[PDB]
Parts: structure tokens; C-alpha cells; sequence
């Protein structure tokens, strides 16, 4: 009873044809699924397995292993906040506070509208620009509440 | 049109790896070609594979992934094994403090690509992979585009420049696991599985991707290869000291005025990195410690060490995280404990329970809720993460924290 | 191993002429065969000549050499005359901005060879020629090797595939004269003489090589023939508009982001070629003019024309040289004048003296050293290259320059 | 008198035997002679004419007609630089200037050692890769002086 939209099915198929073996495309497909729905829907896993020619069990264990994928909370925009040594030293707490002031949510939570979810992550490889956060694929240095608010206004 | 990227400061005294990547923007193939790009490749293809290995060997080039393994020698091991063989560029860069590889990927992709083609050719690999972390989406798209540019200019595909050598470079993305930067877990991930390290030996060069001889090298390592061919190994070895020659990248962060990536020779001292290059400390406060990523902790008494791979040297990835006099070392240790907690893959029991317990008990200590047993327990688990470990995460997960216990006893005693 | 060749970018929406030549490398016979190559030939040899002519006729195939003459019609004319008959592939491609034919020659030689064999069988020629300019040395060596490959597989020689049909293809090299691209001067050159055009009529199909019926076709033209036989003429005619059907190549150069050869249908507009396919202009500057090689000049008010052989259409070889708003039109016209100066063969007096004086006076104008009589003289000679001319060089040597004069008066007027 | 060395005479004979009629081989023969000597020797036309069974006059007329053949200047390497419209517009002058910096010569000139001659030519049929040059049969796009210097160093 579960079928991928055609515009998504095509993209998945592109990834599967890209490497010499189909199963190498698994994480790219999953990224694409999450990109499309705002999360990994559990019911998407069965047919992804078929296309990969993998057991469902293999696929489920992969989703659970890799921290970027999320099977619980649908969100349009994921605010990834680095909570590692350098960002913590240079003001992660000030960033989290500003996010709470603007949006009304803490790490782990989703805004009532389903728009924004704050995800605490380990070092994002931009430590010299600490404290660092991402908004989906975009990545920024936090300067101040007013600066953060302007940035967030660009995601509608 | 790529995703937004912070503009990391970059500076070079050598003008090699950062010749273009010192400018915070994508340099497309035309600019690369104008600077003499891809001429090293052309010279490489008119040499034998064996000759290229000799040059890389004689260059003294070591790995920039953190272990400093001689690159020539790695290649030589691979080619004594029957083909087919695979080449892998490791762009997982997920060590705390470490952001040196990304500026090459994002700013000068063709330097990396050129390196991959020459190295693949040197070891007889017709298929190569870049494995880039999922949290670098911009680097991913930038690499995809750059590979297309190279194809169109005939630097990739079949029969490259009439040489008879075939190569495709595939770009894979990670999805959140630090352990996937471990070379055998990376391979497992490339095979479409969970990132569980494999018992070594065998090393990848004997048995790697699909069980075939596989060379894994770090981004920075690979980016050196065009220079070695262009200058020749003799001229390259004139840079820095003759035992640890050539450029090295140093990502500096924390309490420095000019945080960013510095291209420097390896006779540079740690004190020079912080004070001569990175502008000294914020507020001219005294240096308390330097964290070499999540690997080592250096005190203020250890700043006059060379940034080389000697026994007494800084070593590692060159990651310099500076803490000053007001920074609480126990707080910083907690952050390091939390990192390992989040990244153990759990295959090995002392690493699984040890990484969790070190972080859990240290949190209690930090918060002033630790019993006498919690204290004694923390000490014990710190010393007992490594037994039975099959990869380097379990081997080092206690290491830095142990060093803070030895080097800053007064601060730890405050918490007890 | 062949001489070095720049890797011209090539892109196709139709995946026919450029199905293999979109990749910048030699495709040898095994690859060609694997893709179903030489099957059109086999199917051709099971058909009568007359039928092959009929399909090519109904395909609406026109000459890709620049004049757009109906190919099937040309063949029908030749076969009305008593044999023996000769077939000639014109690979002299020497018009400014035109580099479409060479990527077929250099990357997919068997598509051309297959086309020559079918075409030769269709008109009863047992002997065929490729005349390739001398500045294409790599194309020459590549063709020579591909012909041997075809021989070894029994696609050339006597009694090809048991059909009773005999063919040898000889490869001739030019030696620096644009005029040798003119079909009658081409033939003179093949006869071992200087490249002097002859008065048409007679056209080659009546009297050509050694005075015998001869079909001259362009490389591109001939490369369509395998497809026509393969798909049938009906499926071929679905490509593009019904009247001007089939693929056409467009070599695009100058101030565009993606210069190269585009395989496109002929209902594409000139605007589409530049902005949709060639990626727009360098610096996103406004288009000022397009030079159709050295033949026509289109203004920015003429970009919405079809790339067909209609009266209002672009026509020609499909050559698109783009100039933008900063480019001096007089400077550019001087370059077109200089070209014709260097390539008049000199048999016809107004062409001989006209091409020379056009360049010589226009240079004076350009450098600001022209008398009033020089100006009036320039005007006059531009209008008087054509009279008594026996070939198309004389008929057009003033055409483009006259067009700049009419379309950009303000910029010319400023040279006073 | 002048007589071709045996290894060249052989190659001339192969061309003469290739076409159905000897006289069709004239241009291949002349390309061959130029490849061998670095130019067309005036004293080579007489014996070539006998091999082609053509009058000397006919052969001389042909050499004068076809621009690729040079009877004046020996050179080991001919740098053909396109001077037509597309190359001029995209930077022929930068290539020529770079050539003067490296080699010390301008179009028409030979270096003292007889090694490089610069020959300005009309469109080479590589306009998309403008500005274009050849070194004998090798053809390249010019990118910069540093790139050109590297290429020229390949010809010893
Ligand atoms: N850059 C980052 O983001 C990052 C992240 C985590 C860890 N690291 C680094 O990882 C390092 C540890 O890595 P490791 O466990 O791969 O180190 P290692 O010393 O075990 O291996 C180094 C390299 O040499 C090869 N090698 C070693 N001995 C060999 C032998 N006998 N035969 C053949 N090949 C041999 C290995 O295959 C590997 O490629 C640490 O020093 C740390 O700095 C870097
Ligand atoms: N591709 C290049 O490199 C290049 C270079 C220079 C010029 N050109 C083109 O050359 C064109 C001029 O060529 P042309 O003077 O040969 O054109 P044309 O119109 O005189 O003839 C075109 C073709 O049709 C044939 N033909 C025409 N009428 C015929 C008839 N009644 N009976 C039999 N055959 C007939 C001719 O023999 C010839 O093969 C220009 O339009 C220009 O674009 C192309
Ligand atoms: C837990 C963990 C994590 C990583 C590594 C190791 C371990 C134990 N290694 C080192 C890797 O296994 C290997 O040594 C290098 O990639 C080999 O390349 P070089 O010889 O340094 O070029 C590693 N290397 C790298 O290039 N990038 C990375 O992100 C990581 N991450
Ligand atoms: C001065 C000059 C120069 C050329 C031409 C014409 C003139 C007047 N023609 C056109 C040629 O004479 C003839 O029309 C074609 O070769 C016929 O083939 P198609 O009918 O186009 O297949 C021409 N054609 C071609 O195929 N290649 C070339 O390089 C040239 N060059
Ligand atoms: S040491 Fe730790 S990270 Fe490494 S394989 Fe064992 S459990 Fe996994
Ligand atoms: S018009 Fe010009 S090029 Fe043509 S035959 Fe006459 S003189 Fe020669
Ligand atoms: S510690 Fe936050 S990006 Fe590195
Ligand atoms: S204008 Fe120079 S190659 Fe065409
Ligand atoms: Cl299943
Ligand atoms: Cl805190
Ligand atoms: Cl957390
Ligand atoms: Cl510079
Ligand atoms: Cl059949
Ligand atoms: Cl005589
Ligand atoms: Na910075
Ligand atoms: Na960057
Ligand atoms: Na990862
Ligand atoms: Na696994
Ligand atoms: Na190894
Ligand atoms: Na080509
Ligand atoms: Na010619
Ligand atoms: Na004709
Ligand atoms: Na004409």
C-alpha cells in the first residue's frame, strides 16, 4: 500500500545506478527520503529494501545506526547545533538561549507548526567559526540573537 | 549555487595546498588550469606507476589523517598484492577542532581530484571513491560538479589523454557516525553497511573494499601528490626539515585572535602557531592547555615542541585547540568524554561500557553529585576502555582525560 | 597513440551524431560494434541503391557543409549519369568558428566510415575519398587506423559481406588553403593540382573527379546516413520540425559560458542555443552580434530566428560566434576581411584585388590612418568583390562586413 | 646532385603507391619531406617531380600555393598560432606576448638555435578552445604563460 511519489522514485533510482553495486547507494537514498518527507517514514523502508535488493532488516539497522536520519519527528528545517568542546567553549549556551527566545524550543523539540527542530550534534568541522550551527544544508557562525533571528527569517 | 559555508580564515607561508584555498570561494577548473593545474597529471601519465611510488616515497610524505603513516610505504604494500585495487579518499573529517580538509574540498576541489587521479594511477586502481561526511553537503555538491568539469576536459573516464588508463571517481556521503572515518568502517559503509571497524590485520592494502587491495588516504595527503610530481621529490623535500618535509595544515581554534587554517612547515613550534601565526590569545590571557583534537592535552610547559611526527612532536592532524587560564579543565574533559560516549560503535565491550561510564561518572563529578565509589569508578573505567579494542577509538578514548589528570591535578582535586 | 587535441565540450539532446562523440576520446571498432554499429550497413547491402536514395530523400536530410542542399536529390542527379562514379567526404572544415566535423572524425570515425560506405553503395561508387585539412593531423591518423579496422572486419575491400560490392576509401590531406574546401577546388587538389575552383555548371555530379560523376558531401551530412537506414526515414523525420528534420550540429564559440558543439533539432532558436544550451554570455553581458562563421552577422534583434534552412532561419553550418557589448565591431570586421584576403585563390580579378584592398583599407580605417578616398574606396570595393566570381568565396567576401555596416552604423561612423 | 635518404625515399614511395594515380600523392609527399628536413628544400622538388612523373614547374606551383609548406626557414618545431576572429577576441595577443617572453621571438621569426618558429595561421577549427596554437602536430589551448612554458619544455 506504500509507494514513493514518482519524482522521488526517479531520484532514488539515479543513486542506485550511480555506484557499481546497488547496495552502495543506501545512505544517498535515505538522505533523499528524509530530504523529501522531513524524516524517514517507517513504511518507506520496505520498498527501499526491494530497490536495493537488501533485506528489510539490513535497511532498518542502517537507519538506526546513522545519527543524521530520524524516524520520529517530521520537521521542515533542522537546526543542527554543535555541542562539542570548541563550540561549547565559545558560546553554544548563548546560541541555545537565543534559539529558545526566538522559537520557544530546546534541543530535541519541534515547533508547534512542524517548521523547526533543534538537533544537538557533535563537532561540525567549522570550529574556528564557533559557535556553529546548520539550518538543513546551510551552515553559519552564531554572532548574536538579532543576527540569528535575521538568518532564521530566511526560512519560510 | 551551493549551501552557505562559514568563511574560515586561511593563511600560508608556503603557497601550495592553500595557494587558491586561501581565498574563501570555489575555484573552478578554468582558474585551476590557469595556475598550471593538471600538468602534474600529464607528467604523471608519462611516468610508470612504480616511478610515481618512488617519488612519493622519497618525498617523505606522511598521512595527514592523523597517524602520520609514510604514504609511499602504504602504496608499496598495496601493489605487492594482486589486483584489482581500489583508491579511497577519506573526507570524513570529524575529529573535534579539525576543519583543515574541508577548505581544500570546498575551495580547490581540482587539487584533490588531480591528487586522486595520480595516486589511483600509481597503484593501478581504475575505480576510486571520495567518502565525505554527511554534515559537509556543500563539499559534496562542489565535488560532484568538479568531477563533471574534469570529465568534460578529459581528465577522467576511459583512456585518459591517450594513456590507456581508466578511472571513475564516485562520491559517497556519510550520515552521522565519527567511526566511519576509521578506514575499515569507512569501507564497510561504502559497501552499504553499518560503520563497524574490522580486526586489523589484515590492513586495507591487503584486504579492503570487496576484499581487494585498497589504499585509504586522507584529503590533505592526496592534495600533496600534484606538488611532488610537479616539483619532483628532490625540490619538495627542500621544504621544511628534511625528515618531515613538505607543507602541513594546522586548524587552530579556541582562544586565539586569528582562528583558522595555517599552511606551515613542520619545524614550526606549537608556540609559533599560537603566537606568531594565530595572533596570540584572546585578551592576551595565559595559555592553559592545547587539545590536539580529542587525542592529546598539552600544558603551557610543552609549547616549544615541533609540529612534526617525531616522538617529542605534536603529531596528530595538527589540530590546535587553545584553552586559556580561566577555562575549567574538568569542564573541557567532560566535553571530550561526551564525544567518545556518542561515537563508540559498541562492538567491543570495554569500549562500549567504558565510553558510556567515563562520560556518565564524569558528569556526576562535574555537577558535584559523585560518591566516593563514583570517583574511584571513573578512574578505573578511564584506564580500562582499551582492552580488547579492535580500533583506535577504544585505544584513545581515555587518553586525553588521563593527561589532564596528570597535568592539572590541582583542578581535579578541587572537584573532590 | 595520436597527436594532442584540445577536448572540445560536446552536448546533445538527441543522442545520435554525438552519442559517442559527446565523450572526448577515440571510439574504436569494438565499442562501435557493441553499440550496434555497422548493422545499418548490413541492412543497406540488403537494399537496392535506388531504395537507399529514396529513404535519404524522404528523410529531408540536407547538406551540413553550409549550403543545405537536399542530399537525396544530389545523389539522384549523380546516378542519372553513366558510371564510373566517385564519392567524396569533405572534411576540409576551415571556416572561422566551425569545429563541428572534427569531433566526429576524431571521436566516432566509424560513424563516418559507415556513412561513406552506405553512401558509396547508393551511388555505385567503388572508390571513395576523405579530404581532410592538413591542420587536422590527429583526425588523419585516426581515420587511417579506423579504415584498417573496418577492413580487418570485412566492411571494406572486395565483395563486402558477400554483397558483390567493392570499395576502398583513400584519405587525402590538404595543406593550408581554405579554398580547397570548395568542392571543385577540393577535386582539383585530389587530382594533385592547386586548389582552383571550376565554373559550375557543370556541377560535380555531372563532371567531377577525372571528369566523372562525383558526389561531394560534408562529414556531418554523411554521419546522418547510418541513422536514416537504421531508424527508417519516418522515425528520423520525427526529430524536430517535419520540413527541417533530423539532428544538426552547432559549434558555439566566443563570449559564451559553455563553448562547444551542440546536437539539437532545427526548431531551436538562436537565443536558445546561446542562453539555454551554451549557458548564456561571459559576465552576463548583453549580446551585440553573432557571426555565422565568416558569412553573416546577426544583431541582438535577430535572436528569435529558427536554426533551420528556412528564408528567415539561421542556416549555414550552424556556426555561432557570440560577441558582447564591449566588443568592437570594426575590429571584428577587420578580422573577417583579413581572412578573405588570405584565402582568395586569385583566378577572378575583382575577388583577387577586392579581398586584398578590403583588408588593406579597413586596416587603415581601423588604425585611424585612412584618407577620405580610402573610406570611399573601402565602401566601393566591399560592394565589388563579387562580379565575374566563379565560386562562393568571391560572392560573400563582402557580405558580413556590409551587414555590420548596415546594422552598426553608429560604431562605424565613429571611425572618422 | 640531391637524392633523398633511403628511409625517406621509401616513405615517399608508399604515398605514391597508395592512391590509384601517382600524382594524387603530391601533398602527402611534401608533408613528408617537410617533416623530415624541417622545411621544403628547393633541391628536393626536382627528384620528387620525377617520382610523381610530373613537370618540375607543376610541383613548384603547388608548393607556392599551399600555405603549410615553407621553403625559407628550417625549424624543428613550428608553433602555429591562430590569428582569426575567435582566437583574436579571446586573447591571441596574450599568447603571442607570452611566446615572446619565453622564446624571445614574434610571428614569422625563428629562434637562433633553429628550434622554434612561430607561424601565424588562420582558424584551426578549435575555436571553442580559443586561443589556439599547435606545436607541429600537437594542438593546445593557451591558458597562461606558466602553463605555456611547461608545454614548451616538453619539446627538446
Ligand atoms: N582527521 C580526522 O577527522 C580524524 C578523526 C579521528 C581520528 N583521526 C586520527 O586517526 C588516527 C588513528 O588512525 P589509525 O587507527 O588508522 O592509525 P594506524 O597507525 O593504525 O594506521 C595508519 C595508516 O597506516 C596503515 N598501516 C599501519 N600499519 C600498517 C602495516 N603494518 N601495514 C600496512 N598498512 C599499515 C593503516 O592502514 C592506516 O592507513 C589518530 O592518530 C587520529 O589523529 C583523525
Ligand atoms: N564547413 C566549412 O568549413 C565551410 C567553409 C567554407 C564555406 N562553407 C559553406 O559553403 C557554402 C557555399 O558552398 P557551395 O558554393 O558549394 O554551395 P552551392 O549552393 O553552390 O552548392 C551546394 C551543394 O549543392 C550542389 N548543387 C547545387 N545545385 C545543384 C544542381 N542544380 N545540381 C546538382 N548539384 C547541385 C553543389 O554541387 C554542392 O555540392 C556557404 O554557404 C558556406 O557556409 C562551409
Ligand atoms: C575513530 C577514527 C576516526 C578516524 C580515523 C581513525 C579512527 C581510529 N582516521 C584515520 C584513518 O583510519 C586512516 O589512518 C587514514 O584515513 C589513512 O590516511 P592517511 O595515511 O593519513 O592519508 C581518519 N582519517 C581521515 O583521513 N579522516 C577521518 O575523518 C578519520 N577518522
Ligand atoms: C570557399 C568555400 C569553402 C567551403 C565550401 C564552399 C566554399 C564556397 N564548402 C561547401 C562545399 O563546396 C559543398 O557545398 C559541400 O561540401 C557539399 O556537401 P553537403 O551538400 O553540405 O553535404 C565546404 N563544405 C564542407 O563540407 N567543408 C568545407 O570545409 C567547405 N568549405
Ligand atoms: S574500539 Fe570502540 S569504536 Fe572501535 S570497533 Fe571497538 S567498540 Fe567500535
Ligand atoms: S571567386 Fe575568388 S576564391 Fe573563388 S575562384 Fe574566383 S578568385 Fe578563386
Ligand atoms: S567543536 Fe563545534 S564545529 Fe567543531
Ligand atoms: S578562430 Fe582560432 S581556432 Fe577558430
Ligand atoms: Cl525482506
Ligand atoms: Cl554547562
Ligand atoms: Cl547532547
Ligand atoms: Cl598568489
Ligand atoms: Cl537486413
Ligand atoms: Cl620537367
Ligand atoms: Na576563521
Ligand atoms: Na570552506
Ligand atoms: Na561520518
Ligand atoms: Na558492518
Ligand atoms: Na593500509
Ligand atoms: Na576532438
Ligand atoms: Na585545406
Ligand atoms: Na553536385
Ligand atoms: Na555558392
Amino acid at each position: 500500500e506504500f509507494e514513493f511519489p514518482e519524482e522521488l522514485k526517479t531520484k532514488l533510482q539515479e543513486h542506485i545506478n550511480y555506484f557499481p553495486k546497488k547496495r552502495q547507494a543506501i545512505l544517498l537514498c535515505l538522505h533523499e527520503i528524509q530530504n523529501y518527507y522531513g524524516y524517514i517514514p517507517p513504511e518507506s523502508l520496505k520498498p527501499l529494501a526491494d530497490m536495493l535488493e537488501l533485506p528489510l532488516n539490513h535497511v532498518e539497522g542502517v537507519v538506526a545506526f546513522y545519527d543524521m536520519f530520524d524516524r520520529e519527528d517530521k520537521a521542515k528545517y533542522r537546526i543542527r547545533v554543535c555541542v562539542s568542546i570548541v563550540c561549547h567553549l565559545m558560546g553554544t549556551n548563548k546560541l541555545l538561549k537565543a534559539l529558545e527566545n526566538i522559537l520557544g524550543i530546546k534541543p530535541g523539540e519541534v515547533t508547534p507548526d512542524g517548521k523547526f527542530k533543534i538537533v544537538p550534534v557533535q563537532c561540525l568541522g567549522a570550529c574556528s567559526e564557533a559557535p556553529v550551527f546548520m539550518v538543513n544544508d546551510d551552515e553559519y557562525k552564531f554572532e548574536s540573537e538579532v543576527q540569528l533571528n535575521e538568518i532564521l527569517s530566511r526560512y519560510t | 549555487s551551493y549551501p552557505a559555508i562559514p568563511r574560515i580564515y586561511a593563511e600560508t607561508t608556503l603557497n601550495m595546498l592553500l595557494k587558491r584555498a586561501k581565498k574563501p570561494r570555489v575555484h573552478s577548473i578554468d582558474e585551476y588550469l590557469k595556475d598550471g593545474g593538471y600538468q602534474a597529471l600529464e607528467k604523471a601519465l608519462n611516468m610508470s606507476p612504480e616511478e610515481i611510488i618512488d617519488w612519493v616515497d622519497k618525498s617523505t610524505l606522511r598521512g595527514g589523517g592523523g597517524a602520520g603513516f609514510p604514504t609511499g610505504k602504504k602504496w608499496k604494500f598495496a601493489v605487492q598484492n594482486p589486483g584489482p585495487r581500489y583508491f579511497i579518499c577519506n573526507a570524513d573529517e570529524s575529529e573535534p577542532g579539525t576543519f583543515k580538509d574541508r577548505i581544500i574540498i570546498e575551495r580547490d576541489p581540482h587539487l584533490l581530484i588531480e591528487g586522486i587521479i595520480i595516486s589511483s594511477y600509481a597503484i593501478g586502481a581504475n575505480e576510486a571513491y571520495i567518502y565525505i561526511r554527511g554534515e559537509y553537503p556543500a563539499g559534496y555538491y562542489i565535488l560532484r560538479d568538479a568531477i563533471e568539469e574534469a570529465k568534460k576536459k578529459g581528465f577522467l573516464g576511459k583512456n585518459i589523454l591517450g594513456s590507456g588508463f581508466d578511472l571513475e571517481i564516485y562520491v559517497a556521503r556519510g550520515a552521522g557516525a565519527y567511526i566511519c572515518g576509521e578506514e575499515t568502517a569507512l569501507i564497510e559503509s561504502l559497501e552499504g553497511k553499518r560503520g563497524h571497524p574490522r580486526l586489523k590485520p589484515p590492513y586495507p592494502v591487503q584486504k579492503g573494499l570487496w576484499g581487494k587491495p585498497t589504499v585509504v588516504n586522507n584529503v590533505e595527503t592526496i592534495a600533496n601528490v600534484p606538488f611532488i610530481i610537479s616539483m619532483g621529490w628532490e625540490e619538495y623535500r627542500y621544504i621544511g626539515p628534511s625528515d618531515y618535509a613538505g607543507p602541513k595544515l594546522f586548524p587552530v581554534s579556541g582562544k586565539v585572535k586569528k582562528p583558522g587554517v595555517y599552511e606551515l612547515p613542520m619545524n614550526t613550534t606549537l608556540r609559533e602557531v599560537i603566537f606568531k601565526y594565530a595572533g596570540g590569545t584572546l585578551g592576551n590571557k595565559k595559555v592553559k592547555a592545547v587539545f590536539s583534537g580529542a587525542l592529546d592535552c598539552f600544558s603551557s610547559e610543552e609549547l616549544d615542541i615541533p609540529m612534526d611526527y617525531s616522538p617529542l612532536g605534536f603529531g596528530g592532524t595538527g589540530t590546535v585547540i587553545v584553552l586559556t587560564e580561566e577555562d575549567d579543565i574538568v569542564e573541557a574533559a567532560l566535553k571530550i568524554a561526551e564525544f567518545y560516549e556518542h561515537e563508540t560503535c559498541g562492538q567491543c565491550t570495554p569500549c562500549r561500557v567504558g565510553c558510556y561510564e567515563q562520560a556518565n561518572l564524569l558528569e556526576k563529578i562535574y555537577k558535584g553529585e559523585a560518591t566516593e565509589q563514583d570517583w574511584e569508578g571513573f578512574d578505573f573505567v578511564n584506564r580500562n576502555i582499551q582492552p580488547t579494542s579492535i580500533c583506535g577509538l577504544g585505544a584513545v578514548a581515555g587518553r586525553l582525560i588521563r593527561q589532564t589528570l596528570e597535568k592539572f591535578p590541582e583542578e581535579w582535586e578541587k572537584y573532590r
